[PDB]
């Protein structure tokens, strides 16, 4: 009736009253149906003596009861009675079997990549979410989008859609479809415009990680603005913290950003003849520290797509040769060589060939570039004085210069994209779609993983505080007199040792400044300051046969083992202002554009923390809505999902964290009519005043009864 | 909140913010007062000019140094210089900034105690600290093992450090520096016809010394070569025209560092005090003290001082040790660079002398504990 107007999507949004009513009446026993752990499926159903094809006997306080058939396919997992990991996992799996790819978990809108075309977006018949609240329509992402729109027009606040970014595929189509729904409701199109500028940002911000083949190493915040009364306006994209330390150093089984190998694929001989570059990637130290080729993507067609995307933009013939020359110059930076002066400790160049090529590309003077790298000047008071630089310091300066040039070119490209997508009259509010890489638990974690996990700790604290506020409001509305400590800050604020000015990053910066520091001194300082005093910092359980870790943090998504070998070399970012002054006066117009705008202390961790503060400040002025896309399996098979994969994702996504949060208050919230009806079997206060069960496991207020997790499972 | 680094020095005040690469305010530590009459009514006469404002009105002022040999001898003048540094050069408010002062070793305790009392009483700084110039020079040199020869304008001293442990029984301090070389040059110039008696003329002599003087590798045959030809003659122009030409004074002035019997001192040269300070340490660390002779300060800037120091110490030390003289091109500001590095460290924010501790203890806290 109220659901039959979705057409061919009805079977994929809600099961008919027949199939639901016959699925809510299965005979299942209370004390002989539970979950037991496993090794390959990690969790299985069982009937202590248990059997599901094999027999196992485990402790009688590790079996969790299955939810009754009254909660078999619920579309809001905060309404189950037994909130544990197997329950949520198998509710996702069961809804994905009988195809229903979307499910709410408290505040999230969990999406599963179906790999199979479904008419769940098909016509306006399924775009008939226009006004239907979250509590009425089925669980679609359209409900998230339309409620963000309704909130924007009712409270006049900016809104944000924090979507999963760590997943391989299924996220880009979700962003495309959110933008398309926004274009459709408040109707060269905006969607096609945002999609046109994609290959450039891919070629310059996508890198082959080990657990991926096309990984977005930055945070893209697509903001689509709306008119005064709700008409769609232009859309600008805003990029956030970029993993710029990748331009220099790549781990094993990884690459840096694709543009290098794209140019170097010798698909267009004009570039390799103009850049004074060869075609062998093993000739340049900045591009061939990991691997130089992958078989999951061909580089020639990606290079054609990048060139054609540049041509689609307002890029002129000189503003493309400029970008290509700057990338070639960053390639030639890596293989400059300096030697210790004879009998002294000053660096002097041996071989000026790469210096010649880089200075001719960047439009500089080779002798001036070398003199500025070896003999930088400093302004002391009102005069100038030269400075000494060992070979290590000169290499640090070359690396920092390459990183700065690359990031400034990236920001310039984002600016030109924002320009070619900018046309409308003044506008009031917007809907942001934040896409950022998620939590990372590899077999070998390093500095970059620590930075990404810090960012995701911040985001999860943001979400937890948001849910704290909403729960406070929903308790005050129902008059439920029950106060509890803040969900967000008083739980994850302890794992932010990283930022407080004695934690991991502060100690790392101090070690970067201190003379003769090494990895062993850094490990010693970490242990002296944190081992035993803080309960989140712990020494790892190093097993003979696995990678050697040096410390372990208790994050929100488990405990991660970090390996500090090489953090001092990667955390240094000393900029040479003499070479920057040479840059500001370059003959190549694009370099002067990049560096148009009474220093030796710059580090990667400090810049990361500053950009993270900026991103969090942008987010905190909005009203967030969270989306969580999930990869069900690795072999693309639709319908079936692997439990270890999905459970790993469901831990890193933050869903199980929100469930742990909701499992502390009163998750099971039932109206008085439905409970007075279904559990009349012998107003509601009297009926509940006869059982032996308890008194504190429930709370009454204003036409709503509340229950703790596990009281509607006894009934 | 940032911290201030205010390396005092006896001839140049270098101030700035902890974390910067270089001091922002560098001006001569001088307080001058007008000697003459003053007849133009309404001119707007000032009581006394500090810093390099007294360097531009040098003609009518009498210049005074409130730091004689690393010891502050005029405290109101030092208060004037500190006030200038804080308000007119840095343009800050000291009540909002911890300040890291700096000092030479083996000087009276009253110096540190008065520094602390003046700061905490007349400037209301939240915290302060008084480091040693040599340790900061080592911080700035990028190493943890070495014997630093820090020679400024009031005092020359050696502080041998190994693996971050100072050997205080081997700290040697000597009381000739740039000012005594300036006086010896002023006295040695009169034998050519030029007479400088005024303090303004002392500053002129200082500039002559900074522009034309250099250290001779081998003093005797260099003196003979100067006596034979006139190829060591160079001309300097005083600030009224009236050029002067000097010959062997160029290398007779800085030779006083290695032959302090020129100015009637009984002590040894700087090379021999360095070697003695090395030979006062334990026999297991001098092999590494030999290869890390770190030079710092203004007086260590004469062209050819590194080669001469290395030749002397090599002639003194046994014929197996590798003598290395570390001479950075910016060694004039090593103390300040190291002070900013130290005040930037996170593990140091527990070492400040907080105003509350001062209120609890008294001015005697600065050396008894910190
Ligand atoms: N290029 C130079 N050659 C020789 N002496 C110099 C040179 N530059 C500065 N000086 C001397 O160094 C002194 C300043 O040294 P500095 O390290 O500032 O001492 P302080 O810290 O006590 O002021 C001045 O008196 C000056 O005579």
């Amino acid at each position: 009736a109220q659901m039959a107007d979705f057409g061919a999507a009805a079977q994929y949004l809600r099961k008919s009253e027949k199939e639901r009513l016959e699925a809510q009446t299965r005979p299942f026993d209370i004390r002989t149906e539970c979950f037991v752990p496993d090794d390959k499926e990690e969790y299985v159903k069982a009937k202590a003596e248990t059997e599901n094809g094999k027999t196992v006997t485990i402790k009688e306080d590790q079996v969790m009861q299955q939810n009754p058939p009254k909660f078999d396919k619920i579309e809001d997992m905060a309404m189950l009675t037994f909130l544990h990991e197997p329950a949520v996992l198998y509710n996702l799996k069961e809804r994905y079997a009988a195809w229903m790819i979307y499910t709410y978990s408290g505040l999230f809108c969990v999406t599963v990549n179906p790999y199979k075309w479904l008419p769940v977006y098909n016509a306006e018949v399924v775009a008939a979410y226009r006004g239907k609240k979250r509590s009425e329509a089925p669980p679609h992402i359209f409900s998230i989008s339309d409620n963000a729109y309704q909130y924007m027009l009712t409270d006049r606040e900016n809104q944000s859609i924090l979507i999963t970014g760590e997943s391989g595929a299924g996220k880009t189509v979700n962003t495309k479809r959110v933008i398309q729904y926004f274009a459709s409701i408040a109707a060269g199109t905006l969607e096609d415009q945002i999609i046109q500028a994609n290959p450039a940002l891919e070629a310059f911000g996508n890198a082959k990680t080990v657990r991926n083949d096309n990984s977005s190493r930055f945070g893209k915040f697509i903001r689509i603005h709306f008119g005064a009364t709700g008409k769609l306006a232009s859309a600008d994209i805003e990029t956030y913290l970029l993993e710029k330390s990748r331009v220099i150093f790549q781990l094993k089984a990884e690459r840096n950003y694709h543009i290098f190998y794209q140019i170097l694929s010798n698909k267009k001989p004009e570039l390799l003849d103009m850049l004074l570059v060869t075609n062998n990637p093993y000739d340049y130290a900045f591009v061939s520290q990991g691997e130089v080729s992958v078989a999951s993507i061909d580089d020639s067609e990606e290079l054609l797509a990048t060139d054609s995307a540049f041509d689609v933009l307002s890029f002129t013939a000189e503003e493309k040769a400029g970008v290509y020359k700057l990338t070639g110059a960053i390639m030639h930076y890596g293989n400059m060589k300096f030697k210790q002066k004879q009998r002294e400790e000053q660096a002097e160049p041996d071989g000026t060939e790469d210096a010649d090529k880089s200075a001719y590309l960047m439009g500089l003077n080779s002798a001036d570039l070398l003199k500025g790298l070896c003999h930088p000047q400093v302004k002391v008071g009102n005069e100038y004085v030269t400075k000494g630089q060992s070979v290590q310091q000169v290499y640090y300066s070359i690396g920092a210069l390459a990183k700065s040039v690359y990031e400034k070119m990236f920001n310039w490209m984002v600016t030109r994209i924002n320009a070619t997508l900018e046309t409308k009259q003044p506008r009031q509010y917007f809907i942001g779609v934040l896409d950022i890489a998620g939590f990372e638990i590899f077999d070998f974690n390093s500095f970059e993983q620590l930075c990404i996990n810090f960012t995701n700790e911040k985001l999860q604290q943001f979400f937890n505080h948001h849910m704290f506020v909403l729960e406070q409001e929903e308790y005050k509305k129902e008059g439920i007199e029950w106060e509890f400590i803040d969900f967000g800050m008083d739980l994850q604020a302890c794992i932010d040792l990283i930022e407080k000015p004695m934690g991991i990053m502060s100690i790392l910066e101090e070690e970067c400044m201190f003379p003769k520091a090494s990895d062993m001194t850094f490990k010693a300082k970490l242990y002296d300051n944190h081992l035993g005093k803080s309960n989140n910092f712990q020494k790892p359980r190093n097993v003979k046969g696995k990678q050697e870790a040096h410390f372990s943090l208790v994050h929100y998504a488990g405990t991660v083992d970090y390996n500090i070998m090489g953090w001092l070399e990667k955390n240094k970012d000393p900029l040479n202002e003499t070479v920057v002054g040479l840059y500001q006066k370059s003959s190549l117009k694009l370099m002067a554009t990049l560096f148009s705008t009474k220093s030796s202390f710059q580090t990667v961790s400090a810049l990361h923390r500053e950009n993270l503060n900026k991103l969090m400040t942008n987010l905190k002025t909005t009203h967030p809505h969270f989306v969580r896309c999930i990869i069900p399996n690795e072999r693309k098979a639709p319908g079936v999902m692997d439990n270890p994969l999905v459970m790993h994702q469901l831990r890193c996504n933050g869903v199980l964290e929100g469930i742990r949060i909701c499992r502390k208050g009163f998750p099971n919230r039932i109206l008085y009519g439905d409970f007075r009806q279904r559990y009349r079997i012998l107003g509601a206060e009297k009926l509940l005043g006869s059982l032996d069960i308890d008194h504190n496991q429930y709370k009454f207020g204003h036409t709503k009864v509340f229950f703790k997790a596990g009281l509607l499972g006894l009934l | 909140t940032t911290a201030l680094v205010c390396d005092n020095g006896s001839g140049l005040v270098k101030a700035g913010f902890a974390g910067d690469d270089a001091p922002r305010a560098v001006f001569p530590s001088i307080v001058g007062r007008p000697r003459h009459q003053g007849v133009m009514v309404g001119m707007g006469q000032k009581d006394s000019y500090v810093g390099d404002e007294a360097q531009s009105k040098r003609g009518i002022l009498t210049l005074k140094y409130p730091i004689e040999h690393g010891i502050i001898t005029n405290w109101d003048d030092m208060e004037k210089i500190w006030h200038h540094t804080f308000y007119n050069e840095l343009r800050v408010a000291p009540e909002e900034h911890p300040t890291l002062l700096t000092e030479a070793p083996l000087n009276p305790k009253a110096n540190r105690e008065k520094m602390t009392q003046i700061m905490f009483e007349t400037f209301n700084v939240p915290a302060m600290y008084v480091a040693i110039q040599a340790v900061l020079s080592l911080y700035a040199s990028g190493r943890t093992t070495g014997i630093v020869l820090d020679s400024g304008d009031g005092v020359t001293h050696n502080v041998p450090i190994y693996e971050g442990y100072a050997l205080p029984h081997a700290i040697m301090r000597l009381d000739l520096a740039g000012r005594d070389l300036t006086d010896y040059l002023m006295k040695i110039l009169t034998e050519r016809g030029y007479s400088f008696v005024t303090t303004a003329e002392r500053e002129i002599v200082r500039d002559i010394k900074e522009k034309l003087c250099y250290v001779a590798l081998d003093f005797e045959n260099e003196m003979a070569t100067a006596a034979s030809s006139s190829s060591l003659e160079k001309s300097y122009e005083l600030p009224d025209g009236q050029v002067i030409t000097i010959g062997n004074e160029r290398f007779r002035c800085p030779e006083t560092l290695f032959q302090p019997s020129f100015i009637g001192m009984e002590s040894a040269g700087i090379h021999e005090t360095t070697y003695n300070s090395i030979m006062k340490c334990d026999i297991d660390i001098r092999k590494d003290l030999y290869a890390n002779n770190v030079l710092s300060g203004g007086t260590t800037m004469y062209p050819g001082i590194a080669d001469r120091m290395q030749k002397e110490i090599t002639a003194l030390a046994p014929s197996t040790m590798k003598i290395k003289i570390i001479a950075p091109p910016e060694r004039k500001y090593s103390v300040w660079i190291g002070g900013s590095i130290l005040a930037s460290l996170s593990t140091f924010q527990q070492m400040w002398i907080s105003k509350q501790e001062y209120d609890e203890a008294g001015p005697s806290i600065v050396h008894r504990k910190c």
